[PDB]
């Protein structure tokens, strides 16, 4: 131990998640006396320790790896001071850039700073987005591997602006003349409208992950961009929990149903359709979808989508909306039928132009065939409902991929692409009071993306130690692969969830039962909540998360009867519809399996590349600018995964100092009249005298490494020596002057 | 201590008696001890004083007979040089740095006291020969 | 890594990749052999033909079914059937894919072990399983509680399954099949003065049985009715062009499933054996078996068999305990489909008998690991 | 079979 009146410690508090205390009596081995700096004194109890605070010179430093003690409170303080008083919004946490949004503009983005950042290493300058951007740009210039930037957080945090400026950097440093930036920023409203939705905790959340590749010629002029998408939340189309919404574009239609252009779509209000009504929350307050539709049309015009296509899109979406209303009456356990003249089917068949009797037949029977003969077999009402909802999800997913294909059409450019830099916009970790297959997928994707980040930082440190000739072994590679193996692999949760989708009868109860039977005793990371047999808990990279089974078997299942595709494929009333289906197992594959494969394609895209990382954080819910709540900020910092990045760093050698600056700062402690005649061997002698155990420090060619907290220990012994000598001087001069004043008394 | 020392010390003590009761204040006790050749810290002075409370430190008066055990207790160069060499290596010390440390760390003195003792010992560059200043202040 | 499923009938082989909708290869389980001297030197003769290859030439050949009543016989011909199934018709080597096989409930215990021995030793199959057909019929039907009447060529059996338990003591095996219905249709057709002696026209009689036969909702009035009026007579064109005409006979043949006595069989008919199989269950479940009652396999395909079944077993049911008969039209394939879905289950992947395990335990491994 | 019947 070392604990003394001079030190400080962090006490917990429910309202500022830590508070600072003056330690008022030196500890010795059960209670501590702690004065408090809002003017209070307390006594505090040590259980069968409070985290010690860094010395004040260290705090506020530009890179959190400088900090000798690494803690949630220390980190949160170092971010809070930089945001609130220095008004610096960017920090380095390792390789990671943490970014915190002002909810404002700032000067910082001006061109002269763009020039200033040119020609320097990322550590040679204070952190800013351009310092990442140029580290990518120069790596692309110097070395053949082209580069990626990755941006994470809740959708509010500002990932958009963080991309906007990365693009603005690339164009300006390239010296290129040009639309592409204005085009990319003009694409965002359609990508939101199709691909973004109201979640319980957030009014807009990006529910897919968006990759924009900026490409270059061999003189690194920007030649163009292209757009890719992954991980789309197909299940949201047909299903929502309470007070959610599905994708905004449906509500933008419903807010426009009275305009004469859409009269043929016969839309109701947002409570009329089974997909919209189910959420129980038609309107986002303060956000008007009705006007935003006009901005979406604007974006379509700026991307050259003809008005004929735009009307086709809105009529296909009205298609899906009407389709969701068609209703089935049971005739027997294994038969249902649509009633005669059924009204929403009649409207759907108008909108698609399809022959009413063929949709009416195929929605109520499945085809079964063999090379010799074929059968038409009726199906249950349940299966007809699942078929309808699968057809909706397949139509939507192909519409999305087609709109993205026109965005690429607009953004592509003919020149042969030498190389590219990829800006990835993706959702961070998600957690709620009721959380469902949507969260289970989001959190699996985050587990893989975090594994990739671990792979990369572990590599970069085994590079750095080999430059400094340190043995390999000391860096502990932390490894979250056992959780991925729990989720992904053949016994794992997603597989058994697809397996019960087919097993002759399958249910949320029987699925949970098969989970518990397989995992519960067997596994480190899987746990059961005491009260319930209908929930499970994953010990998960950020947190424990409880998931509840009742949603999953409905949400999991997509299967599309080829005959319904082969009917819609036939229509000629308008030519978009057969375009959607231009080029199987895919019709059988469940949503979770499609998601697994999409995530593989994403990870193989990123693993072909050298990443750079960003994190965007939201200080507060209220959008009060330059205000910062420890309670909210900690939750963001956990979701961003900065806190486990730091807990992984604390295991290693956080602190790295040159022999020259060490010799400078501790010349005070060094017994200069005694000290040896050269910097490296003398400072090695000094530190060997000051600290016994070579385990605690390591000698590079140029830099000395220390484990966590020992820089504080040094700063304390420095303060002790300095002040003790100071006292000696003070009393000597005081005694001198009092002698003189006595001599005045004698006078 | 012999009778002669006690007589000289009592006479000096009486020069510090500003009330005529044959006593000094506790806050003067340190002054008398240092005038008599001791160099105790203020912490050491309070310890030999018995860690007095503010009220008796500022107004309680003690005669020579009570002071004497305290003087005894207090009574019972190379470190000083190394202490100055902390802030040095051309044998000089900045006046600004010595002023800051003497007025802000340890048992802080006033800026006027430091100016008085430092007057005439620093040159135009603002450097103090600390070996000479130390010999001067120890005489 | 998709498995294979081939349902070894007594009349057809049905095979395909696991997880397909319905099988790719369906061909008759016949080996054909020539019975004549070939005149033309350089004809390009070859010794034996399999399935559609034999059936296309059958007038030149004689045809043996290597399977009687689910019991594999003359096994070198069976080995030829399997070799043709994997190599020619699937075109896929068995050493790459695990394989699933189907069997009647009660049959000579050695037969499984020899079949396994062939599968590992001849083909080096990675892993193998065998499943009771009337289990797979419920996987196919999407039901966990069931009683299943399953009949094709070779065999008929009832199996009750309640919530994924089979009830072995209740399993009734009955040996009527489309083979004995065919031999009866031959003998009785001779009553109208037509003769069919050899294997090559047996398949003509079988094709008649498939198209024309149907089951009477009540037999005993309609027997007199067809003798009283000819509107129930219908006619069919043989190979080699001569037309024949068949009347009351066409119902009289499949009626023998309900009247086994006509063939000279001692047993109860399928309805009464179904009833006795339910009666052997405990009364807690009999209502639930009565309702969820499923037909399986090709012999069931005669028109009206379901309404005849419902009518006749109603007469044994206590009228409160209502009943229903689930005859899906696929059901000729259902035993295959249930194996296709079964082999795709993740949980099943544990169940495979691997080559490593057979190396440990020898052919006796089947009964030890398997059902 | 092996006894009671021809197979
Ligand atoms: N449409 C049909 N009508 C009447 N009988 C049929 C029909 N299709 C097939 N069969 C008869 O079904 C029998 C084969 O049944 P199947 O279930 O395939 O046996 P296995 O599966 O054991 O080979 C044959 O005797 C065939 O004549
Ligand atoms: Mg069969």
């Amino acid at each position: 131990e070392l604990y003394t009146k001079y030190a400080r410690v962090w006490i917990p508090d429910p309202e500022e998640v830590w508070k600072s205390a003056e330690l008022l009596k030196d500890y010795k081995p059960k209670v501590l006396q702690l004065r408090l700096e809002e003017g209070k004194d307390l006594e505090y109890c040590l259980d069968p320790l409070p985290p010690l605070r860094n010395p004040d010179i260290l705090v506020g430093e530009n890179d959190l790896t400088a900090l000798s003690y690494l803690h949630e409170p220390a980190v949160l303080h170092n971010l809070k001071v930089r945001f609130i008083d220095s008004k610096l919004i960017y920090t380095y946490c390792g390789i990671v850039l943490v970014a915190i949004n002002p909810y404002e503009q700032l000067p910082i983005y001006g061109e002269d700073i763009i020039n200033a950042y040119s020609g320097q290493n990322m550590g040679d300058m204070d952190p800013h987005i351009f310092a990442v951007a140029e580290e990518a740009y120069k790596q692309m210039a110097r070395d053949e591997r082209n580069q990626s930037i990755i941006v994470s957080g809740e959708s509010g945090a500002g990932k958009t602006v963080s991309a906007k400026y990365a693009m603005r950097y690339f164009a300006t440093v390239s010296g290129s003349a040009a639309n592409v930036e204005e085009k990319v920023l003009a694409s965002n409203p359609i990508m939101e409208s199709i691909g973004n939705a109201k979640t319980t905790r957030n009014d807009n959340s990006s529910r897919f992950g968006k990759y924009i590749e900026i490409g270059f010629d061999k003189r690194y002029r920007i030649i163009g961009a292209n757009m890719r998408t992954y991980l789309l939340e197909k299940s949201r189309v047909v299903f929502q929990a309470e007070e959610e919404r599905n994708y905004h574009i449906f509500y933008q239609l419903c807010a426009s149903a009275a305009l004469p252009e859409f009269k043929t779509l016969r839309l109701g209000n947002a409570n009329y359709f089974h997909y919209t009504k189910q959420g129980g929350s038609p309107v986002i307050d303060g956000i008007d979808d009705a006007k935003e539709m006009v901005n979406t049309r604007q974006a379509c015009t700026l991307l050259g989508i003809s008005d004929s296509y735009q009307m086709g899109i809105f009529r296909i979406l009205a298609g899906i909306l009407h389709l969701g209303n068609v209703e089935f009456a049971s005739r027997d356990s294994d038969s249902c039928a649509i009633p005669p003249k059924h009204d929403p089917l009649t409207i759907f068949c108008d909108l698609m132009g399809v022959d009413y009797e063929e949709m009416a037949h195929w929605l109520c029977h499945r085809k079964l065939a063999t090379a010799t003969e074929t059968y038409i077999k009726p199906i249950s009402k349940l299966h007809a409902i699942n078929a309808r909802d699968a057809l909706a999800k397949h139509i939507y997913a192909n519409l999305f991929n087609w709109i993205v294909d026109h965005v690429n059409k607009a953004l592509h450019s003919t020149v042969k692409q030498h190389s590219f830099i990829g800006v990835l916009d993706i959702y961070g970790f998600e957690t709620f009071e009721i959380n469902s297959f949507e969260q289970f997928c989001i959190n699996y994707a985050n587990e893989k993306l975090q594994q990739q980040f671990n792979m990369h930082v572990f590599k970069l440190e085994q590079e750095e130690y080999m430059k400094e000739q340190i043995p390999w072994t000391l860096i502990d590679f932390y490894d979250n692969q056992p959780c991925i193996n729990l989720i992904e692999a053949k016994m794992g949760v997603l597989d058994l969830l697809d397996e019960e989708c087919k097993m002759p009868k399958g249910s949320d109860d029987t699925w949970a039962q098969k989970l518990y039977n397989t995992h519960l005793n067997k596994c480190a990371l899987f746990e059961k909540p005491r009260l319930s047999n209908k929930a499970f808990i994953i010990k998960h990279f950020a947190d424990k998360v409880e998931y509840q089974c009742e949603g999953f078997l409905e949400k999991n299942k997509d299967t599309v009867y080829e005959e319904q595709i082969k009917v819609l494929k036939s229509s000629k009333k308008f030519k978009l519809l057969p375009e959607l289906f231009q080029d199987s197992k895919e019709h059988k594959k469940t949503v979770g399996h499609q998601f697994r494969n999409s995530l593989h394609l994403l990870m193989e895209t990123l693993n072909a590349t050298t990443p750079h990382y960003v994190r965007c954080i939201k200080p507060n819910d209220f959008k009060f600018p330059f205000t910062f709540d420890e309670k909210r900020a900690v939750q963001q910092l956990r979701a961003c995964g900065v806190l486990e990045t730091i807990r992984i760093s604390a295991a290693g050698f956080p602190s790295r100092w040159t022999y020259q600056e060490f010799f400078s700062r501790y010349r005070v402690l060094m017994k200069q009249k005694d000290v040896l005649s050269d910097r490296k061997q003398t400072c090695k002698n000094v530190l060997e005298k000051l600290i016994l155990d070579k385990d605690k420090y390591q000698f590079g060619k140029t830099k000395i490494f220390f484990r966590a907290g020992q820089v504080a220990y040094l700063e304390k012994i420095r303060a002790d020596k300095l002040r003790a000598a100071c006292i000696r001087i003070q009393k000597t001069i005081r005694g001198w002057l009092m002698r003189k004043k006595y001599m005045r008394m004698r006078r | 201590f012999n009778k002669d020392q006690l007589e000289e010390f009592k006479e000096a003590f009486e020069l510090f008696d500003r009330v005529g009761d044959g006593k000094i204040l506790y806050s003067q006790c340190g002054d008398v001890m240092r005038a008599l050749g001791q160099n105790p810290t203020n912490a050491e002075v309070l310890k030999v004083l018995g860690n007095p409370k503010s009220d008796e430190l500022k107004s309680r008066r003690v005669d020579f007979e009570t002071f004497l055990p305290m003087l005894q207790a207090v009574a019972k160069y190379e470190d000083y040089l190394e202490g100055f060499r902390v802030f040095d290596g051309n044998g000089k010390v900045m006046g600004a740095e010595l002023r800051h440390v003497l007025t802000t760390l340890g048992e802080k003195m006033t800026e006027e006291e430091v100016e008085t003792v430092l007057a005439g010992h620093e040159d135009s560059n603002g450097c103090i020969n600390y070996e000479a200043f130390l010999k001067h202040i120890l005489s | 890594t998709t498995a294979l499923v081939c349902d070894n009938g007594s009349g057809l082989v049905k095979a395909g990749f696991a997880g397909d909708d319905a099988p790719r290869a369906v061909f008759p389980s016949i080996v054909g052999r020539p019975r004549h001297q070939g005149v033309m030197v350089g004809m390009g003769q070859k010794d034996s033909y399999v399935g559609d290859e034999a059936q296309s030439k059958r007038g030149i050949l004689t045809l043996k079914y290597p399977i009687e009543h689910g019991i594999i016989t003359n096994w070198d011909d069976m080995e030829k059937i399997w070799h043709h199934t994997f190599y020619n018709e699937l075109r896929v080597a068995p050493e790459e894919h695990p394989t699933l096989l189907t069997e009647a409930p009660l049959n000579p215990k050695a037969n499984r072990e020899k079949m396994t021995q062939i599968m590992f030793e001849t083909f080096n199959v990675p892993a193998m399983y065998v499943a009771i057909q009337a289990v797979l019929s419920l996987y196919a039907s999407g039901r966990t509680t069931g009683i299943v009447l399953d009949s094709g060529d070779g065999v008929t059996h009832n199996v009750p399954i309640y919530e994924g338990y089979a009830l072995p003591h209740a399993i009734m095996r009955l040996d009527l099949a489309g083979r004995d219905l065919t031999d009866y249709l031959m003998k009785i057709l001779t009553e109208r003065g037509y003769s069919f002696v050899t294997t090559a026209e047996r398949e003509i009689v079988r094709d008649i049985k498939e198209k024309l036969c149907y089951v009477a909702l009540d037999f005993e009035n309609e027997m007199a009715t067809a003798a009283s009026s000819s509107s129930l007579e219908k006619s069919y064109e043989l190979p080699d062009g001569q037309v024949i005409t068949i009347g009351n006979e066409r119902f009289r043949c499949p009626e023998t499933l309900f009247q086994p006595s006509f063939i000279g069989m001692e047993s109860a008919g399928i309805h009464e054996t179904t009833y006795n199989s339910i009666m052997k269950c405990d009364i807690d479940i009999r209502k639930d078996l009565y309702a969820n009652n499923v037909m399986s396999g090709g012999t069931t395909m005669y028109p009206g068999i379901a309404d005849r079944m419902q009518k006749e077993i109603t007469a044994l049911a206590p009228s409160t305990m209502k009943i229903k008969i689930i005859a899906p039209p696929e059901r000729k394939y259902s035993v295959w489909i249930g194996g296709s879905i079964l082999a795709s289950l993740s949980t099943f992947q544990q169940m495979w008998i691997t080559k490593q395990e057979y190396d440990e335990a020898g052919p006796s491994i089947v009964h030890r690991k398997c059902f | 079979w092996x006894a009671x019947c021809p197979a």
